[PDB]
């Protein structure tokens, strides 16, 4: 759901601005995580974090801990996927926006 | 560990959702609350929450912890 891919991109950009967090300096990292969130949202109904493995994804989405923005990000601003990085982080660039073109390249592959 | 246990946050845990410090960094170390849940499964299906101990504090505030960050009062 390409509408969902665009909705997820907008979410990421708005959430980064609201939390004073920044995207990875390598925006393809960001794009891969945004595409995984959308994929999960299409498959499972919720944006289950894409940079983890699970024993039971349906149970995870019901529990809600790892649905984006996850518990660790909401409470401690910790994002294991490196989608939302605090300004001090070595991998933080300066963008809080990602060109749609960049996500389209990840859909291309 | 049990639901209902009183615990003290003994590790330094910096959070951003406290109702008195909305959006700003606040260390919960030293605060005391009660265990409200220990997340190990959702309807019999093991789940992977990595901050499984949900602790309720005063002022309608709750936060999640690893078992090693809290101490049974
Ligand atoms: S670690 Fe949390 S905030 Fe980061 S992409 Fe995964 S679910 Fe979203």
């Amino acid at each position: 759901n390409n509408k969902t891919l665009a909705a997820m991109k907008n979410f990421a950009e708005q959430y980064a601005k609201r939390t004073d967090t920044y995207f990875c300096s390598d925006l393809s990292v960001t794009a891969v995580v945004i595409e995984g969130l959308a994929r999960h949202k299409e498959e499972l109904g919720s944006p289950l974090c894409p940079c983890r493995h699970y024993e039971d994804k349906e149970a995870e989405v019901k529990n809600t801990f790892w649905n984006c923005p996850c518990v660790p990000m909401r409470e401690r601003k910790e994002c294991h996927c490196m989608l939302f990085l605090t300004p001090d982080n070595d991998f933080a660039g300066d963008a809080q926006d990602i060109p749609m073109e960049t996500l389209e390249e990840v859909k291309a592959s | 560990m049990n639901v209902g246990d009183r615990v003290r946050v003994t590790s330094s845990v910096v959070v951003y959702h406290h109702p008195e410090h909305k959006k700003t960094a606040f260390d919960l170390q030293g605060m005391e609350g009660e265990v409200a849940a220990v997340l190990t499964e959702w309807q019999g299906r093991p789940i992977s929450a990595n901050l499984p101990v949900l602790v309720k504090f005063e002022q309608r505030f709750k936060a999640h912890f690893r078992p090693d960050e809290v101490t049974l009062i």
